């Protein structure tokens, strides 16, 4: 990602 | 090219200990949040939780929470899940998975066979009679699973591996072939029975009777 | 734990039709967020799972415009238009709104085609088997379909109903047949009493029975 990490940081 | 190869079957007996690997390939590792989930005949799936791949901790669903250990090895992108004290019903085919919005990439799966039960090895029989079909009967072994191929994986088509069936006899399944009826028994037909639990496996040659 | 339920059970389409495949969750799967992580996946037999549609109704790349999915809050569906032959496997519903993350019990889409008549070959007991003391007499029935398909044994005429072990494939991915394999299974000193092994198969695409047999 672009994100992700469980839902953003 | 973005890949996640999960490492081989194993077979254990209750109380030992298992490690199974997960290498990912083709992105930066440390970027996606990685799952691990167990697949079985009778539950179908379930997460069992998931490792943040950047900051290294680990998320464990509670039926997880105890003998399970989610860790990573950065440099070799890979992840690992242990699982300590094992038992039977951790028999199942295990994956990892990398998330970001979505399982966009799964990994290979890795099948967990957890038995106390007495391994034994596979009986191998051979199933002579345009096109002929032949086969193998394998019975008698203990526990699944038996892999089987024909001409070691290069006759693939026209292939009917039937699933097995344990019963009194354990183990039973059968293995058919069809091939052009002008080229056997000139061009050789042979099925191999692999049975990884007694580190076995089994060549027959299909001859006409 | 978000409960995801699924229907149908098992989904038999023509090539061609529409394939509606529901799920229902226990409770709200939209996320704090106000997304809804809802996704279906596809696993076909030996095979790793495949991510199909994601936040309910985006497909995902290389997927084909057949699929799309709708739905919101605890009832989804995902609809495949003009199904095809490799369509086939079972579906599963998926939330990741939730912990722990949840998946449906999966629906199995069975794809309806053309009737075909079974292959049928029959085998008689190896050396080897006898060797050891039994015999087993196997006969394949390949490539038919419909799936439903009645075999009945016979030794020297009479109807045999010990001993037979069952055995059936998933449909196949490419003609979307099934193939069965039949296996009767004696000991040798039975085997050895007896002349005639016949296998025969009751199917739709014959009027009378598909009759195979091996004499000893």
């Amino acid at each position: 990602x672009x994100g992700x990490x469980x839902x953003x940081x | 090219q973005i890949q996640l190869v999960q490492s081989g079957p194993e077979l254990k007996t209750p109380g030992e200990t298992v490690r199974i690997s997960c290498k990912a390939s083709g992105y930066t590792f440390t970027t996606y949040g990685m799952s691990w989930v167990k697949q079985t005949p009778g539950k179908g799936f379930k997460w069992m939780g998931w490792i943040n791949t950047y900051s290294g901790v680990p998320t464990y669903a509670d039926d997880f929470k105890g003998r399970f250990a989610f860790s990573l090895e950065t440099s070799a992108s890979t992840a690992y899940l242990q699982i300590n004290n094992l038992k039977n019903e951790d028999t199942a085919t295990y994956f990892c998975a990398r998330r970001s919005w979505y399982f966009d990439v799964w990994g290979t799966g890795t099948t967990v066979t957890v038995s106390s039960a007495k391994t034994t090895p596979p009986s191998v029989y051979p199933l002579a009679p345009s096109m002929v079909t032949l086969g193998c009967l394998v019975k008698g072994y203990f526990p699944e699973p038996v892999t089987v191929t024909w001409n070691s994986g290069s006759l693939s088509s026209g292939v009917h591996t039937f699933p097995a069936v344990l019963q009194s006899d354990l183990y039973t399944l059968s293995s058919s072939v069809t091939v052009p009826s002008s080229t056997w028994p000139s061009q050789t037909v042979t099925c191999n029975v692999a049975h990884p639990a007694s580190s076995t496996k089994v060549d027959k040659k299909i001859v006409p009777r | 734990d978000v409960l995801m339920t699924q229907t149908p059970l098992s989904l038999p389409v023509s090539l061609g039709d529409q394939a509606s495949i529901s799920c229902k969750s226990s409770q709200s799967i939209v996320h704090s967020s106000g997304n809804t992580y809802f996704e279906w996946y596809l696993q076909k037999p030996g095979q790793s799972p495949k991510l199909l549609i994601y936040k309910v109704s985006n497909r995902f790349s290389g997927v084909p415009d057949r699929f799309s999915g709708s739905g919101s809050g605890t009832d989804f569906t995902l609809k495949i238009s003009r199904v095809e032959a490799e369509d086939l496997g079972v579906y599963y519903c998926f939330q990741g709104s939730h912990i722990p993350f949840t998946f449906g019990s999966g629906t199995k889409l069975e794809i309806k085609r053309a009737d075909a008549a079974p292959t049928v070959s029959i085998f008689p007991p190896s050396s080897e088997q006898l060797t050891s003391g039994g015999a087993s007499v196997v006969c394949f029935l390949n490539n038919f379909y419909p799936k439903d398909i009645n075999v009945k044994w016979k030794i020297d005429g009479s109807e045999r109903q010990n001993g037979v072990l069952n055995s059936w494939t998933d449909q196949d991915s490419k003609d979307s047949t099934y193939s069965m394999s039949s296996t009767l299974t004696l000991t040798k000193d039975e085997y050895e009493r007896h002349n005639s092994y016949t296998c025969e198969a009751t199917h739709k695409t014959s009027t009378s029975p598909i009759v195979k047999s091996f004499n000893r």
